[PDB]
C-alpha cells in the first residue's frame, strides 16, 4: 500500500571500527538499493522480520517512540519505549494490547503489572530528517540516528547518510512485530525491511561512509564488489556462477506389488488352534503393509520392537508367520514378556520380539450354533513352553505321584480340552482370529513396494534410481543395451546413461546447465550500460538476447559488419 | 592435458580415510554434530587433489609460454625476414619459412 | 521408581501410550486387576494408558 | 544470581599506559602487543579502535582518555653475520 | 613429498632453459659465427670449442 | 522344464545320480526353498 522507492538509504556502519581511504565489504543486515518500502501517512502494527528501517517526515513531531515483542499483551513481556521530548522509559513490563494506542500523554499505558526489565536513559536529539534503523541480534537492541536537514519532504531524498549506533541494549527476548507511537493533540513516515545483503563501503581520509553499492543488485554493482573498485575499467569480468537446480526429484522401480499374497494366511477359511500353531516361511516375496493399515478391522494391532511408518522403508528377512485362534479374553496374553496360562502352556513370545500382533473378530465365520469345538488348546504341561515351540503331544499332566497309564483318573487331568465358541457368546468370549508376524536378521532381505514417482524429460531433475541417485537432464538415447545391463558409465566412473527398467527404453544423463557468468562493460566513466554473458549454455533458461558460439550474452545487438 | 583434467575425475572417488566416497552418502546416514568430522577428511583431500592439478597446469604454462615465446621468435626471424644466424631454423644455410 | 525403556513400543489401542529409548516414566500402583501382563505409566505428558509389560525394565 | 543478553560484572582494572615502549595492551574486548605512540589521525565520537588492511589493527581510542593513539608492532626481523672467510680472518659483523 | 617434487620441476624447468640456451650457444657460437654482439664471449666473436 | 532349488538337510550319497530324483536323501527341515 502506497510504496515508495527507497534510492540509496539504508546504510549503518556495521560496527564501531575506524577506516580511513579504504573499501571494505561487510556482510550483515541491510535493506536493498532501490526497494520499496511501506509507507503509512494511520499507525497499524508492523512485523518486525529481523531488523527494521525506519524513517520519520521533517516537520512533525507526532512519532513519540515505538512498541516492540513478541504478543504485546498479558502472555510475554514485551519491550516499550516512550520519548517524552525530555527522557527515554524503557520498559519489560507485562502490557496489554490497545485497539488504537496514542498519547494529553500516558494513554499508551495499559498495564505495568510484574516488571522484569527496566531501563532509562536520556533523550538523543525545511527540518530535520529523522532516520533509524532497529535490529535485535544476539540478544543485543541496537538504536541508530540520524538527522539531515533536507527538502522534497513528499519523497525520500537521494544522495546518502550513514546511520551511527547510540544505544546498545540486552533485551535477550525473541520480537517478531511492533508498533510505532504517535501523539494525538497525520504525520507520514517509511518502513523498512533487512536481510543479511552484501554491501561493499567506501571510507573517507576521515572515516565516513561517503558511498556503498549492492552486491546483488545489478550485474555492473555485481563486478564492483568482486573487484574491491567503484570504477570498473573497460573489460570483461568474470564475476561469479551458477546452475540449475532440480525441479521434480522422480524415482524409478521395477515393475512391482506382483508377488507375495497374504490372503492365504489372512482371509483363509481355515485356521490351526493354538495348540498346533503352523509355522510357514515368508521370504523373498514383496509384502505391502500399507492396505493392513487401512483394513479398518483389525483390533489389536499392536507392534513391538518396531513402528508402522519405519517397517516399510526398512524391513528384516524372517518373516515366519504363525496363525492360530485365540479367545478374546484372553488376546493380550501374547506379548513378549508377558505370562499366564496360554502365553505360558501354548505360545510363548520370546523377550525382544521385533513384530507386531494383528487380531481381529471372527464371530461371523469363526462360530456356530451349538458351541464350536473345533479349536482345541493345551491346559497342562509339566514345563513351561520355550518360546516359538510347537508341542504336539498326546502325554497327559500328571498331578500327583501315581502315574497314569492312559486311563483318565483323579490326578491324570487330560490337558487337550476344546473351546467353545457359540454366537451368543460375550464380546470377551468372542473368539478373535488373530495372527502373528516375527521379523528377525541370510542376506538379501525384501521389502515393499517403492514411490514410482512419474518422470520427465529435457529438464533439469534429479532422479533417483534403483540403487543410483544423481541430477541432471533427461533424453533420448540413440545407444542400445544389452538386456542385462541398467546403467552405463562414459569414462572415468561417470554414470551418462540409465533405463527405466519399468518402461524398458534406455535414457541418456547428462548434468544440466552451469557455469561462470561473465559481465561486459565499456568503463564506468566511459558509459553505465552492461552486458551479462552465459558461458557453453543453451540459451532458452538461463534468466535483448543473442547467442553465440560462447553461449549467448544479454545486453548487446548483434552486428554483421565486424570491426576491430 | 586430457590426463590432467582425467585424473582430477577419479579424486572425487577416493574416500580419503572417510567411509563413503560420495556427499549425500556421508550427510544421510551419518549424525550431523559428528557429520562434519568425515566431511572434515574429505575437504582438505579434495582441496589437496585441486592444488597438484593447478600447481602442475602452471609448470606446464610456463614451458608452453617459453615454447610460445620461442615461436614468436622464429616468427620474428625466420618468417618475417631471413635468419642470419646459423642452425637456428632448419639444418643448413636458411632461407625462409612458410 | 524410574523406569526407562529399551526400545520403541507401537500401540494403536486409544488405551495406549507412545514411549521411545531413553523417555522418562513414573511408575503407578500396580493394581493390574483389568487385564493380565498390563502396566501403567506417566509420560512426558501426563497421558496414562496400558502398556506392555515387558516394554519396561527394572532401573538400577 | 542466575542466567536476557549484556549481563554487566564488577568494574574493570584500568591499568595506567605507557608510550614508545614495546607493550602488551589489553583494551575492552581487543587485546595485542605493539608500541603505542601519539597519532595525527581523527576518530569520531563513536568508535574504539580502527584498522588499515587486512584485518590489522593500527589505532585504538582508550576509552580512560578518550585519546587516539598509534600502534604498530615493534621491531623484529632477521638477523644476519657478515663475515670475511674463516681462513682470512675471525672477527664478524652482526646485521640487523 | 609434495614438496620435494614441486621444488624438483621449479629446478627441471630452469635447467630446460639453461639447456636450451646452451644449445643455442652450440648452433651459433660452435657451429657456425655468432655475428650478434656480447652472446658468447665479450667483444667480437670469431668461434667457440 | 524348471529349476529347483533346495536347501533341506540332505544327506550325502555314495553315488548320487538320477528314472530322477534318486539322489533325494532327505528333504527334512527345509530352511530355504525357490524354484525358477
Ligand atoms: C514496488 O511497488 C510498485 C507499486 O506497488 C510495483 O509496481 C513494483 O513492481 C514494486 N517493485 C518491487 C521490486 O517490489
Ligand atoms: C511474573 O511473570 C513470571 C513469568 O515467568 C511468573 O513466574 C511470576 O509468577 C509472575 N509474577 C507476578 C507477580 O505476576
Ligand atoms: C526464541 O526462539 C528460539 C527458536 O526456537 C527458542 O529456542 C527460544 O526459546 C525463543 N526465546 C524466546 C524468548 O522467545
Ligand atoms: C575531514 O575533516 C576535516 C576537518 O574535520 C575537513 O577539513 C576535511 O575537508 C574533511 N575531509 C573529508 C574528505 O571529509
Ligand atoms: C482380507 O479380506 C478383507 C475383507 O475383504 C480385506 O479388507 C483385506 O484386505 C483382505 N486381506 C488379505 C490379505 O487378503
Ligand atoms: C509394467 O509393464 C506394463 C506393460 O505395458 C505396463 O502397462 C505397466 O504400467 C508397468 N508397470 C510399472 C509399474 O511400470
Ligand atoms: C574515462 O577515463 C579514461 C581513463 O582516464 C579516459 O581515457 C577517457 O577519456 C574517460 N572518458 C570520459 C568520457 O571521461
Ligand atoms: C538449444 O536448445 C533448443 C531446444 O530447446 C535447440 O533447438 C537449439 O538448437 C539449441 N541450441 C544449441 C546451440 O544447441
Ligand atoms: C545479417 O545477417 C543475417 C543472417 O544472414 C541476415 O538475416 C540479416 O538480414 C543481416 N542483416 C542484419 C542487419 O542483421
Ligand atoms: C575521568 O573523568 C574525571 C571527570 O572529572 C576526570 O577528572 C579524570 O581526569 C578522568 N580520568 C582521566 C584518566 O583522565
Ligand atoms: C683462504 O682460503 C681461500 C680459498 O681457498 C683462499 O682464496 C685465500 O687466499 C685463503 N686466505 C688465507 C689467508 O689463507
Ligand atoms: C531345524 O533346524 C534348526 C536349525 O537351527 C533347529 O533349530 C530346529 O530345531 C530343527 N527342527 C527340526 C524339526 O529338525
Amino acid at each position: 500500500p502506497a510504496y515508495t522507492n527507497s534510492f540509496t538509504r539504508g546504510v549503518y556502519y556495521p560496527d564501531k571500527v575506524f577506516r580511513s581511504s579504504v573499501l571494505h565489504s561487510t556482510q550483515d543486515l541491510f535493506l536493498p538499493f532501490f526497494s520499496n518500502v511501506t509507507w503509512f501517512h494511520d499507525n497499524p502494527v508492523l512485523p518486525f522480520n529481523d531488523g527494521v528501517y525506519f524513517a520519520s517526515t521533517e516537520k512533525s513531531n507526532i512519532i513519540r517512540g515505538w512498541i516492540f515483542g513478541t504478543t504485546l499483551d498479558s502472555k510475554t513481556q514485551s519491550l516499550l519505549i516512550v520519548n517524552n521530548a525530555t527522557n527515554v522509559v524503557i520498559k519489560v513490563c507485562e502490557f496489554q494490547f490497545c485497539n488504537d494506542p496514542f498519547l494529553s500523554e500516558f494513554r499508551v499505558y495499559s498495564s505495568a503489572n510484574n516488571c522484569t526489565f527496566e531501563y532509562v536513559s536520556q533523550p538523543f536529539l525545511f527540518k530535520n530528517l529523522r532516520e533509524f534503523v532497529f535490529k535485535n541480534i544476539d540478544g543485543y537492541f541496537k538504536i541508530y540516528s540520524k538527522h539531515t536537514p533536507i527538502n522534497l519532504v513528499r519523497d525520500l531524498p537521494q544522495g546518502f547518510s550513514a546511520l551511527e549506533p547510540l544505544v546498545d541494549l540486552p533485551i535477550g527476548i525473541n520480537i517478531t512485530r511492533f508498533q510505532t507511537l504517535l501523539a494525538l493533540h497525520a504525520a507520514a513516515y517509511y518502513v523498512g525491511y533487512l536481510q543479511p545483503r552484501t554491501f561493499l563501503l567506501k571510507y573517507n581520509e576521515n572515516g565516513t561512509i561517503t558511498d556503498a553499492v549492492d552486491c546483488a543488485l545489478d550485474p555492473l554493482s555485481e563486478t564492483k564488489c568482486t573487484l574491491k573498485s567503484f570504477t570498473v575499467e573497460k573489460g570483461i569480468y568474470q564475476t561469479s556462477n551458477f546452475r540449475v537446480q532440480p525441479t521434480e526429484s522422480i524415482v524409478r522401480f521395477p515393475n512391482i506389488t506382483n508377488l507375495c499374497p497374504f490372503g492365504e494366511v489372512f482371509n483363509a477359511t481355515r485356521f490351526a488352534s493354538v495348540y498346533a500353531w503352523n509355522r510357514k516361511r515368508i521370504s523373498n516375496c514383496v509384502a505391502d503393509y500399507s492396505v493392513l493399515y487401512n483394513s479398518a478391522s483389525f483390533s489389536t494391532f499392536k507392534c513391538y520392537g518396531v513402528s508402522p511408518t519405519k517397517l516399510n522403508d526398512l524391513c528384516f528377512t524372517n518373516v515366519y508367520a504363525d496363525s492360530f485362534v485365540i479367545r478374546g479374553d484372553e488376546v493380550r496374553q501374547i506379548a513378549p514378556g508377558q505370562t499366564g496360562k496360554i502365553a505360558d502352556y501354548n505360545y510363548k513370545l520370546p523377550d525382544d520380539f521385533t513384530g507386531c500382533v494383528i487380531a481381529w473378530n471372527s464371530n461371523n465365520l469363526d462360530s456356530k450354533v451349538g458351541g464350536n469345538y473345533n479349536y482345541l488348546y493345551r491346559l497342562f504341561r509339566k514345563s513351561n513352553l520355550k518360546p516359538f515351540e510347537r508341542d504336539i503331544s498326546t502325554e497327559i499332566y500328571q498331578a500327583g505321584s501315581t502315574p497314569c497309564n492312559g486311563v483318565e483318573g483323579f490326578n491324570c487331568y487330560f490337558p487337550l480340552q476344546s473351546y467353545g465358541f457359540q454366537p451368543t457368546n460375550g464380546v470377551g468370549y468372542q473368539p478373535y482370529r488373530v495372527v502373528v508376524l516375527s521379523f528377525e536378521l541370510a542376506p538379501a532381505t525384501v521389502c515393499g513396494p517403492k514411490k514410482s514417482t512419474n518422470l520427465v524429460k529435457n529438464k533439469c531433475v534429479n532422479f533417483n534410481f534403483n540403487g543410483l541417485t544423481g541430477t541432471g537432464v533427461l533424453t533420448e538415447s540413440n545407444k542400445k543395451f544389452l538386456p542385462f545391463q541398467q546403467f552405463g558409465r562414459d569414462i572415468a566412473d561417470t554414470t551418462d546413461a540409465v533405463r527405466d527398467p519399468q518402461t524398458l527404453e534406455i535414457l541418456d544423463i547428462t548434468p544440466c546447465s552451469f557455469g561462470g557468468v561473465s559481465v561486459i562493460t565499456p568503463g564506468t566513466n566511459t558509459s553505465n550500460q552492461v552486458a551479462v554473458l552465459y558461458q557453453d549454455v543453451n540459451c532458452t533458461e538461463v534468466p535483448n538476447v543473442f547467442q553465440t558460439r560462447a553461449g549467448c550474452l544479454i545486453g548487446a545487438e548483434h552486428v554483421n559488419n565486424s570491426y576491430e | 592435458n586430457a590426463q590432467a583434467l582425467n585424473t582430477l575425475v577419479k579424486q572425487l572417488s577416493s574416500n580419503f580415510g572417510a567411509i563413503s566416497s560420495v556427499l549425500n552418502d556421508i550427510l544421510s546416514r551419518l549424525d550431523p554434530p559428528e557429520a562434519e568430522v568425515q566431511i572434515d577428511r574429505l575437504i582438505t583431500g579434495r582441496l589437496q587433489s585441486l592444488q597438484t592439478y593447478v600447481t602442475q597446469q602452471l609448470i606446464r604454462a610456463a614451458e608452453i609460454r617459453a615454447s610460445a615465446n620461442l615461436a614468436a621468435t622464429k616468427m620474428s626471424e625466420c618468417v618475417l625476414g631471413q635468419s642470419k644466424r646459423v642452425d637456428f631454423c632448419g639444418k643448413g644455410y636458411h632461407l625462409m619459412s612458410f | 521408581e524410574e523406569y526407562i525403556a529399551v526400545g520403541d513400543f507401537f500401540s494403536t489401542d486409544p488405551a495406549d501410550l507412545t514411549f521411545k529409548k531413553g523417555e522418562i516414566l513414573l511408575v503407578i500402583e500396580r493394581g493390574t486387576s483389568a487385564g493380565d501382563g498390563w502396566w501403567i505409566a506417566k509420560d512426558a505428558k501426563g497421558n496414562e494408558g496400558l502398556v506392555p509389560r515387558t516394554y519396561l525394565e527394572p532401573y538400577s
